[PDB]
């Protein structure tokens, strides 16, 4: 298949930047796209085979090459906030059914100041008095707050094990500063179980959100937690009222 | 008369000193058009005839695009290939290809071909019919089961049956002058005591186009077909070819032989003798 | 077998006239593997500059070349071409005759 | 050369078979492929139907191709809320010489969950380390109820989304309201499209 | 012309 790494990446302004691409289907023709907030795919450059390179819609800042029939790395010279957005590397047979394969898609977010990027705060919720003796069922509701960028993964765990059943986080954040441009962002998230479930004291629940942030070696002074990759989770238990 | 556009490809494995070598040539009858080489300094199709030039950048770009396109598949080819015949990656490989059509005297359709070589044998054809395929050998069924999966052949028909041909009717007016051209064969003979008992005469056919040709030698009228020594057709090296047809006679009988030369720009066909 | 030895031809590109300018060719055909090597020699001396055609081949597959360079023949001196192919072990020449 | 899908979004309730137009201006085309994004979430490619082809099937979806008339339809069997997403249709050219694929902006399917005997209430849950800390709970609503914004920047309204207790084959739509004003506790926090036929509304303490 | 698409063996 086609893997891209890495998933999510944080810089600032004027970092050298490659995102890599690979595929194991010996296609001929990979290519890079970037796409907006719900703006469309954009074609950055493509290639049809090793030596070879052509520029797409918006090639301004990145440089690619194809030394090698399974590798087509991208790489953004100069990085630029103009550049913030979802990379997607895609690639195919040169004939055959010319079927498109899109990899998993990267986020990038370029910052001029790496001061704004926070952990998210999490919170869970316990099912309501109500809700119980009137549904026979129980919501937890999961709340990351106070994140930045809107780089997260949710999860809920049920006595260490990952549920989905009865799960559903929103599509995506909200903005706490709409007005703001670099407004931090929420998410809540459900998980509603059987009313008994959630009165059995035994049953554990826990979220986590996993959080993308600064790579480890990146510079940082502020009297505050080096707002690094991580996990933050809250967790709470079942009671018999 | 007929024409016809051919596209020849050739990629050659290197076992250890660089990629494989690819040269891609494009000719129009008996006309080379286009050329396409790996280790050339332009990474472009280069045109190789006079008309043809006048085709616009967009036309360049493309096709340099889509022979590089080729040439990865060749390269992959190549690896795959051995996989087949399960062989080593230390002797070098050629795999051959040549697709093309062909027009009647009025340019209407006649015939497709897309054919694949490996190692100079046959490895898989495409049927007459443009919708099946020959497989050579069990390597091949297996590249002939995937071409079927693939629906190659049935992409391949838009192509052979349409796009190939329109374009050879735009090389067959835009080249006029050089195509639709007819040279008559500069004919004559020789005469050179071979054995003690005999002499040869050869026929001489040069500056000919296109190379079709029939040389034909007689003896008292009927023609002695065996005892006809012929070399292939070769090029003059100025886009007019050569060829010639010999017969060792007992000396003194040479006034008995005949040689009929057969061309389009021969008005009637020619007969000599010594 | 997997290999086919060349056929060798070696002519003039217009009729032999005796210190008239000329092109002394060399068609190698009927050939494979592609790998070739071909020269023309002058009274044995191999001659400098030489070019040849874009490499191509016939129905059956195997490879053909036109090796060509000017040359002005005479009476005494001797033309021919030296081709050298995994076919063979040794270079094989064919001289010029201007009858052929 | 130009693909068009319209109707550019699409609303229905589950269990409803559903269309999804795309269209091209250039039939010369060696394919059209079929993706299907979410929000956040990558392309997955559902169908891909080569030029000489038609009716194309992989599960629930089924697509046809008309590349006479420039023309691809993709159906879809027994709606599930599952397969609200952005749909897209993109082809490449049959020459050209360039392999650069075309896509069409997509057409936006929301399929709505069917709440079989709906219960709309409004709970209000409470953090499990400090107390104080609550957020409220728009729940078990009907699909014909929709979730509009906050009016107010220190209110915060996550739109519906519907889960599923999968062992219980039963849905719910629930979305969520907080603030750390010290002004609401539920009741007004939705105060927008409300739709209180029954909004259960607890008596806290 | 040449050929745009085309298949591995």
């Amino acid at each position: 298949g086609v893997t891209q790494t890495p998933k999510f990446q944080v810089l600032k302004t004027g970092q050298s930047m490659t995102l890599q691409c690979a595929q194991d289907m010996n296609h001929e023709y990979m290519s890079w796209y970037r796409q907006d907030p719900g703006m469309g795919l954009r074609l950055i450059h493509y290639s049809v085979g090793a030596g070879i390179t052509d520029q797409g819609e918006v090639p301004n800042g990145y440089n690619v090459s194809r030394s090698t029939t399974e590798d087509f790395p991208l790489r953004l010279l100069s990085a630029a906030p103009s550049q913030t957005s979802v990379y997607f590397c895609a690639s195919s047979y040169v004939g055959n059914t010319g079927e498109l394969f899109f990899g998993e898609g990267s986020r990038l977010t370029v910052l001029e100041d790496l001061k704004n990027v926070f952990p998210p705060e999490v919170a869970v919720f316990e099912p309501s008095e109500a809700e119980i003796s009137h549904t026979q069922k129980a919501t937890l509701v999961c709340l990351a707050t106070g994140f930045y960028p809107d780089h997260v993964e949710l999860s809920w765990w049920v006595n260490g094990k990952e549920v989905h059943s009865g799960v559903c986080t929103d599509p995506q954040p909200l903005k706490e500063q709409p007005a703001l441009n670099d407004s931090r962002y929420a998410l809540s998230s459900r998980l509603r179980v059987s009313a008994t479930f959630w009165q059995d004291p035994r049953n554990h629940f826990r979220c986590q959100v996993q959080f993308y942030g600064l790579s480890e070696n990146d510079e940082w002074t502020q009297d505050r937690a080096k707002p690094v990759t991580q996990i933050v989770s809250a967790e709470a238990w079942g009671r018999a009222d | 008369g007929s024409h016809s556009m051919r596209y020849f490809f050739t990629s050659v494995s290197r076992p250890g000193r660089g990629e494989p070598r690819f040269i891609a040539v494009g000719y129009v009858d008996d006309t080379q058009f286009v050329r396409f080489d790996s280790d050339a300094a332009s990474q472009r199709m280069e045109p190789r005839a006079p008309w043809i030039e006048q085709e616009g950048p967009e036309y360049w770009d493309g096709e340099t695009r889509k022979v590089k396109a080729h040439s990865q598949t060749h390269r992959v080819d190549l690896g795959t290939l051995r996989g087949y015949y399960n062989q080593s990656e230390a002797g070098s490989h050629t795999v051959q290809r040549m697709y093309g059509c062909d027009v009647g005297s009025d340019w209407r359709f006649l015939r497709g071909y897309h054919q694949y070589a490996y190692d100079g044998k046959d490895y898989i054809a495409l049927k007459e019919d443009l919708r099946s395929w020959t497989a050579a050998d069990m390597a091949a069924q297996t590249t002939k089961h995937k071409w079927e999966a693939a629906h190659v052949a049935e992409q391949l028909r838009a192509y052979l049956e349409g796009t190939c041909v329109e374009w050879l009717r735009r090389y067959l007016e835009n080249g006029k002058e050089t195509l639709q051209r007819t040279d008559a064969p500069k004919t004559h003979m020789t005469h050179h005591a071979v054995s003690d008992h005999e002499a040869t005469l050869r026929c001489w056919a040069l500056s000919f186009y296109p190379a079709e040709i029939t040389l034909t030698w007689q003896r008292d009228g009927e023609d002695q077909t065996q005892d006809t020594e012929l070399v292939e057709t070769r090029p003059a090296g100025d886009g007019t070819f050569q060829k010639w047809a010999a017969v060792v006679v007992p000396s003194g009988q040479e006034q008995r032989y005949t040689c009929h030369v057969q061309h389009e720009g021969l008005p009637k066909p020619l007969t000599l003798r010594w | 077998m997997i290999q086919r030895t060349p056929k060798i031809q070696v002519y003039s590109r217009h009729p032999a006239e005796n210190g008239k300018s000329n092109f002394l060719n060399c068609y190698v055909s009927g050939f494979h593997p592609s790998d070739i090597e071909v020269d023309l020699l002058k009274n044995g001396e191999r001659i400098e500059k030489v070019e040849h055609s874009d490499l191509s081949f016939s129905k059956d597959w195997s490879f053909y070349l036109l090796y060509c360079t000017e040359f002005t023949p005479t009476e005494k001196d001797e033309y021919a071409c030296r081709v050298n192919h995994v076919t063979l072990s040794q270079p094989c020449i064919v001289k010029w005759d201007r009858d052929m | 050369q130009q693909v068009t899908q319209i109707p550019a979004a699409l609303s229905v309730p589950e269990g409803e078979n559903l269309v999804l137009n795309c269209s091209f201006t250039d039939s010369a085309i060696y394919n059209l492929q079929w993706f299907r994004q979410d929000p956040g979430g990558k392309l997955t490619s559902l169908l891909l139907i080569q030029s000489s082809q038609r009716e194309q099937t992989s599960g629930r979806l089924n697509a046809s191709l008309d590349k006479s008339a420039g023309s691809s339809t993709l159906y879809i069997a027994a709606s599930q809320p599952g397969d609200s997403a952005t749909y897209l249709c993109a082809v490449r050219p049959t020459s050209g010489g360039s392999y650069i694929p075309t896509f069409g902006r997509g057409t936006s399917l929301i399929v709505h969950p069917y709440i079989q005997n709906p219960d709309p209430a409004v709970y209000q849950l409470r953090d499990s380390k400090s107390s104080d800390k609550s957020v409220c709970l728009f729940t078990d609503f009907d699909s014909q109820t929709n979730v509009s914004q906050s009016k107010d920047s220190d209110v915060y309204i996550t739109d519906k989304c519907v889960l599923d207790m999968r062992s219980m084959d039963f849905k719910s739509n629930s979305a969520v309201a907080w603030s750390n004003k010290s002004d609401f506790a539920c009741a007004n926090a939705f105060n927008n499209s409300i739709i209180p036929e029954d909004t259960f509304f607890p008596s806290p303490e | 012309s040449l050929l745009m698409w085309i298949t591995q063996c």
